[PDB]
């Protein structure tokens, strides 16, 4: 059972500061180097920095280098990525990942086998915020909804009639506004003869904000 | 740095080019058992770059053949451990381009006996 | 910096056989490697010097190099190959460490092509009585996942205030994905209408609305 | 056919699989100085889709390679002419995978030999 | 039928190594050979016998083998390589002759980016007092040369009498296409307006005509 | 130099036949089998037929087996290829070609690709009628510049030729390739750009030309 385990990811400001760790099992740890591999959302995957087997040699990308550290405890298993100055583009998945092996020196290497399941970095200001809940009202099948607007953090759950609606319900992902707040929509297709006599009440829920609006959608 | 050090290619897979030509990547030619002995001065420069470099390429062997044609051995010595090799492509001696292909192959063929 | 050339998406028919290049000047000397990576998971290898598979990684996986070029071979793709893949290796003058391609998604169409339907939503009285205004494209049911929304004034393009999501998987298998135009109430009450325009597969389906009634 | 003839590929550019087999593509493994003897039942049926395929094929000389280690030459006999190629790979001693290199490779040299 | 499988189409920008791929099932035995055709002109031979190139042709061709897959490779592809390529081989049973892929259309994006420009004619008078009636969409100085054309009567699309030509090259190296809409005289007198939607590279322009 | 010189393309029906003829010179035509290949408008390459150095011998694709016919006169060093039952489909290019060597040692071929190639010669097999085309005035629209035009619809065969103002005036001239319709007619348009304040004063006719009906037509463009 070869594994590595990351912690220590989370929100934090722009230049704050964050302490990553990667326990490792199933391999003898001090044999080998290891590196932090990281990627942003929906970006590629990034090599950010790796220290040599027995903790004296490090090497970090341009992008990191000055400002993240990586250490190595071989008595613990475990591996460090101390991130200093953080910024916005930093926010990514961090990666730990076996590198090459290292006999008494050199260096073999069969490609990164052992990754772990990585740790996410959010470096925003955003602050805790409700969302506000706007009708998106309708014009036999019709379309209506409501925008849930500029909240903070994810997630927002809709439902509809409180849960007594679920046929035709699709509720969009969010997108990330340049703003770091999140916007989502949600709109359930219904028969047009029931717009003036069914009542439509979407339901909205931020549990980290303690908010819950209910919305009714009226035709215009 | 040991990444390039970790991802180095063996002496097998490397490629010639002008960028990195063949004394570089296969040593010098000379008459050594463990020395190769093919390329006159423009191939040694050229490698793969070299002008009639399809016309010879024409006679490696893939891989498959490699290990299917050749007469395959291991040589376990104090110095090391070797997979040996040995092995003959034949020629179509009716080919139209079979005495130009005896030309070129000639013509590189112990060629730095001659480098002044 | 070293940097290796892969491109950014390659689709393929079922059975067929996917190839994922990846380039770069020191590929000649140095082994190159290649992980599959499915979304919300980590990377796998899958490919290690050129050629070698793991053990774990099915036999329809292999590698080939042809100088500064190496492939990644996938012959009867089947959906579950569905990924991103990653070349990586190292640049030869030994100044720095692992670098990683740019990376390729793989779409395995696994299902006809499907044109988007299109959902736009005016703002809501609501929200022009806070002073503020946002249009609202839905766009849903579309294959494969790929879209790109422009938005208009009247039929003049708009580049400010636009959100759009990257498409997302629906629970039919289908694509989903969402664009957001933020205006003034000014804005909108002074054009004639406003226009999301949806291009999928080189086509363009598209919506209007107005400030009407 | 002319098209099939015309364009048959040499044995050297050759690959073996399931469906063109190490004997049908390279000929019966044998003693003789033109035969190969390279490969157990599993590889000679086998060819590239054998398992263990990648770790045989690292040693396999690139094109480039092939000419700019190897002690090439040319012979001429009443049945052909030849292009005649010698050499040997050395194997890293210190590479972990070494002991498991040696075994694969000796499993299949003159693996024929113990045919039934 | 033994067959040749190729790509539609590859777009490369210059510098960039354009690859085009050609399987088929007897490659593992059988030589390809590989052929360049620009428009209105005969095919060429670029490479014979896998990786092999004629006398004349620029280095920065070649052309390797794996298995059931051949790949003709143009190294820092220029603009005057831009043509179609086709793949060719035999079946290895001995009972056919020469085959050819399919061919792939190789773009090279030597312009810049041209948005096209578009004029749509109202149906004649001439033409109405003969019980016919045409729209025509004249589509002009875009790059790269693929359009596709999107025609609407009232913010509906009509699909039934478009007759839309190719792509065509102008002396300027930009493209040119046309489009044209046959409709009854009264099809068109009775419609609030008539539009041509054109395509290009995302982007999209449109004319809009009404009697 | 080497050369291949393809002739006897033309305009057919389907149902009717047609014999192309290849002249050879530069090479031992008689020590090589020669191909047809064609390429239908748009479409790819497709090998149709091959006779071998000696003419005995001949093979063909499944399109065209028992309705072409090739054959060789190595007195003359030329390649023909007859065509009976022809199709629309049948509509192409059709190429000449060198394929493979033939040394008689067993006869042994060798081939290092189609490089000789002819010019190609064109043929079209259509049930269409030969008909003069139907020319409209496209009316200039209401910075400066205003586009007026010709429509020349309904003819067949290619080719038409547009002038305008007896070919005194080309630039601003953009006369597009024509469409072949389903009907099997084709029609296209010549648009020109001229300076809006001329629209008053000057005086623009498109100048059609058929030949392949004998159709000659001025038409005026005023607004």
């Amino acid at each position: 059972e070869v594994q590595l385990l990351e912690s220590g990811g989370g929100l934090v400001q722009p230049g704050g500061s964050l302490r990553l760790s990667c326990a490792a099992s199933g391999f003898t740890f001090s044999s080998y180097a290891m590196s932090w591999v990281r990627q942003a959302p929906g970006k590629g995957l990034e090599w950010v920095s790796v220290i040599y087997s027995g903790g004296s040699s490090t090497y970090y990308a341009d992008s990191v280098k000055g400002r993240f550290t990586i250490s190595r405890d071989n008595s613990k298993n475990t591996l460090y990525l101390q991130m200093n100055s953080l910024r916005a583009e930093d926010t990514a998945v961090y990666y730990c990942a076996k590198d090459h092996l290292e006999l008494s020196i050199n260096y073999y290497y069969y490609g990164m086998d052992v990754w772990g399941q990585g740790t996410t970095v959010t470096v925003s200001s955003a602050s805790t915020k409700g969302p506000s809940v706007f009708p998106l009202a309708p014009s036999g099948t019709a379309a209506l909804g409501c925008l849930v607007k500029d909240y903070f953090p994810e997630p927002v759950t809709v439902s509809w009639n409180s849960g007594a609606l679920t046929s035709g319900v699709h509720t969009f992902p969010a997108v990330l506004q340049s703003s770091g707040l999140y916007s989502l929509s949600s709109v359930v297709t219904v028969p047009s003869s029931s717009l003036g006599t069914q009542t439509y009440i979407c339901n909205v829920n931020h549990k980290p904000s303690n908010t819950k609006v209910d919305k009714r959608v009226e035709p215009k | 740095s040991s990444a390039a050090e970790a991802s180095k290619k063996p002496r097998q897979k490397r490629t010639a080019t002008k960028a990195y030509n063949v004394t570089q990547a296969f040593g010098r030619r000379g008459p050594e058992q463990t020395q190769g002995n093919f390329g006159d001065q423009e191939l040694i420069r050229q490698g793969t770059d070299y002008k009639h470099w399809p016309q010879i390429a024409q006679f490696a062997p893939s891989a498959s053949a490699f290990f299917g044609m050749s007469r395959i051995g291991m040589e376990v010595t104090p110095s090391g451990t070797w997979l040996t090799y040995t092995g003959a492509i034949k020629l179509d001696d009716k080919d139209p381009n079979f005495k130009d292909q005896v030309i070129l192959l000639n013509k590189h063929i112990d060629a730095y006996k001659t480098f002044p | 910096s070293y940097e290796l050339t892969q491109p950014p998406s390659v689709s393929v028919s079922p059975g067929q056989t996917a190839r994922i290049t990846c380039s770069g000047d020191a590929l000649p000397k140095q082994y190159a490697y290649w992980y599959q990576q499915k979304p919300g998971q980590a990377p796998v290898l899958v490919i290690y010097k050129d050629s070698e598979r793991p053990s774990g990684i099915p036999e329809r996986f292999s590698g080939s190099s042809s100088g500064t070029t190496v492939t990644l071979t996938i012959s009867g793709v089947q959906a579950e190959d569905e990924a991103d893949y990653y070349c990586q290796s190292a640049d030869s003058s030994g100044t720095s460490h692992w670098v990683f391609g740019g990376g390729t998604k793989l779409t395995v169409l696994g299902q006809p092509k499907a044109a988007p339907s299109v959902t736009l939503f005016p703002p809501s009285s609501e929200e022009l009585q806070a002073n503020k205004a946002t249009l609202v494209c839905l766009i849903s049911d579309f294959y494969p996942g790929a879209v790109t929304v422009a938005w208009k004034a009247d039929s003049s393009p708009v580049k400010a205030g636009v959100e759009t999501t990257t498409p997302s998987k629906q629970s039919n298998n289908k694509y989903a994905a969402s664009s957001y135009l933020s205006l003034t109430p000014e804005q909108w009450k002074s054009h004639r209408s406003y226009s999301c325009q949806v291009t999928h597969e080189g086509s363009t389906v598209e919506k209007t609305v107005a400030p009407t009634e």
